[PDB]
C-alpha cells in the first residue's frame, strides 16, 4: 500500500509562484492563479488578485 | 514517553460537513484516516491533542 | 432603498473594457453556511489610554460562559442565555482594588462584521450610603461598596443581536443602468445577484454577453463591473446596490460612465 | 404554560393539564438518531439518513 504526502499548499501572497523540480517519484506539483482563499476572518492574502 | 508534546497547538480545519449539511471551520475537523489493518480496526488522526493537559 | 457612497464619473475608450469598481468587505458571504449565526460578546476591563485592556470573560452565540481567570470562576457571572433577550449585563459576586476601571461590554457581529461597545466605570467606595448609577454624559458609572456584588447593565435590544431570525441569503447585489434620457425607476436591471450565487441579466443577448462581474464576487464583497468591447449604447449612469438587508446595510454607488477619451482623465471622487 | 415565547422549553399535555419539559430531551430517529433543525411550535425539521 502507498501513502500519499501532501504537505501544507504554498499559498503565494501578491506574486506568482514558481514549480521547482524535485526528483521525487510520481512529483505532482501545479501553480493555480487568481486564488483568493479564505480563512475564519477573511482573506489570508491582502492583494486581490 | 509521552513528553515529546511539549511546545504543540491543535488546529482549526475545514470540516466538509459540520452535521446539518454545511461546513465547518471546526476543531473536531478529521484530516486523514487510514485502515492497513486486515481486521478492521481503524486509525484515525484528528486536529484534536488529547491527553494533554 | 439605499443610500449614496460615491458618484463619480468615469472616462474610458471605446473598444476598451470598464471597470466600475465596487468593493466591500462586509458583504462577504461564502458557499457555505460556516458559522453565519455567530456572534460575540466580551467583557474587557482597562484604565485608560496607559494601561492595557484585559479580556475577563467573552461568549459566543447560544453557549455558556468562559471564564479567563481562576480567581474569577464563581465570581463574574453573565446570564447564558443573553442573546435571546439581549441582556448581556456581568453580576460581579466580590470586587476588589483591581477592578476599579473603565468596563466596556463589547458586541460583534462576525457575519456583517460590525462591532459596537459600551463602557461602564467602576468606583469602589467604602460607605454604602454613598452607592450610585448615575450618566456621567456619555455612560453609566457605579459607586459599588468592596465586596457588594455589582451589576453593570449591557442591554441591547437591537433585533440584530438577539437569536430571533439571522436568515442570512438575503442581502443581495443590484447591477442597474440609467440610459441618458430614461427617467428614473424605470431604468433597466443590468444584474442581480443573489448571496447563493445565482445571477440574473435582463435585456437583448448584446448586452447579456457582454456584461460579468467576476466569479468570486459575493465571496469576497468586491462586485465590480467588468464591461468588455465598450460600445456608444453602453454610457450612462451605471449604479451598484449591495443590500445586507438584516444587518440594516442599504448601500449604492453611482458611476457616470462616458466614453470619450482614453488618457485625459481627470482623477474624480 | 403563561404563554411566553422563550426558546428553552415546550408543552405537552396530560389529562388536560398542560405540563413543561425540555427541547435537548427530544429526538427523532429513523434508524440513525437525526439532527433538529428547525423548531416552531407544532413543526419540526430533521435531515437524518435512509430509515425505514
Ligand atoms: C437583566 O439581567 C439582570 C441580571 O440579574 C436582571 O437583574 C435583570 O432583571 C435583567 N433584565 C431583563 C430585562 O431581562
Amino acid at each position: 500500500e502507498y501513502k500519499t504526502v501532501i504537505p501544507s499548499p504554498y499559498v503565494k501572497c501578491c506574486g506568482t509562484a514558481e514549480c521547482k523540480d524535485k526528483s521525487l517519484p510520481d512529483y505532482s506539483c501545479k501553480v493555480f492563479t487568481g486564488v483568493y482563499p479564505f480563512m475564519w476572518g477573511g482573506a489570508y492574502c491582502f492583494c486581490d488578485a | 514517553n509521552f513528553n515529546v508534546y511539549k511546545a504543540t497547538r491543535p488546529y482549526l480545519a475545514h470540516c466538509p460537513d459540520c452535521g446539518e449539511g454545511h461546513s465547518c471551520h471546526s476543531p473536531i475537523a478529521l484530516e486523514r484516516i487510514r485502515n492497513e489493518a486486515t481486521d478492521g480496526t481503524l486509525k484515525i488522526q484528528v486536529s484534536l491533542q488529547i491527553g494533554i493537559k | 432603498s439605499s443610500s449614496l457612497v460615491s458618484e463619480s464619473v468615469v472616462s474610458l475608450a471605446a473598444g476598451t473594457q470598464a471597470v466600475l469598481r465596487c468593493q466591500s468587505p462586509r458583504m462577504v458571504w461564502t458557499q457555505d453556511r460556516l458559522h453565519d449565526r455567530q456572534r460575540v460578546v466580551h467583557w474587557d476591563l482597562s484604565g485608560g489610554p496607559g494601561s492595557q485592556r484585559r479580556r475577563l470573560v467573552d461568549m459566543y452565540s447560544a453557549g455558556e460562559q468562559r471564564v479567563y481567570e481562576p480567581r474569577d470562576r464563581d465570581r463574574l457571572l453573565l446570564s447564558p442565555s443573553a442573546f435571546h433577550d439581549g441582556n448581556f449585563s456581568l453580576l460581579i459576586r466580590a470586587v476588589d482594588r483591581g477592578d476599579e476601571g473603565v468596563y466596556t461590554c463589547n458586541l460583534h457581529h462576525h457575519y456583517c462584521h460590525l462591532d459596537e461597545s459600551l463602557a461602564v466605570r467602576l468606583e469602589v467606595t467604602e460607605d454604602p450610603l454613598l452607592s450610585r448609577a448615575y450618566w456621567d454624559g456619555e455612560k453609566e458609572v457605579l459607586v459599588v461598596a468592596h465586596g457588594a456584588p455589582a451589576l453593570m447593565t449591557c442591554i441591547n435590544r437591537a433585533h440584530v443581536w438577539t437569536d430571533r431570525h439571522l436568515e442570512e441569503a438575503q442581502q443581495v447585489v443590484h447591477w442597474d443602468r440609467q440610459l441618458p434620457g430614461v427617467s428614473h425607476d424605470r431604468a433597466d436591471r443590468l444584474l442581480d445577484l443573489y448571496a447563493s450565487g445565482e445571477r440574473r441579466a435582463y435585456g437583448p443577448p448584446f448586452l447579456r454577453d457582454r456584461v460579468s462581474v467576476n466569479t468570486n464576487a459575493f465571496a469576497r464583497g468586491d462586485f465590480s463591473l467588468r464591461i468588455d468591447e465598450l460600445e456608444r449604447a453602453d454610457e450612462g449612469i451605471y449604479s451598484c446596490h449591495l443590500h445586507h438587508h438584516y444587518c440594516g446595510l442599504h448601500e449604492r454607488r453611482v458611476f457616470h460612465l462616458q466614453v470619450t477619451e482614453p488618457a485625459f482623465e481627470p482623477p474624480s471622487a | 404554560t403563561d404563554d411566553s415565547h422563550d426558546w428553552t422549553k415546550l408543552r405537552y399535555m396530560d389529562s388536560h393539564t398542560p405540563a413543561d419539559a425540555e427541547r435537548a430531551g427530544l429526538l427523532v430517529r429513523t434508524s440513525a438518531p437525526c439532527t433538529i433543525t428547525g423548531t416552531m411550535g407544532h413543526f419540526i425539521l430533521a435531515r437524518c439518513p435512509k430509515g425505514e
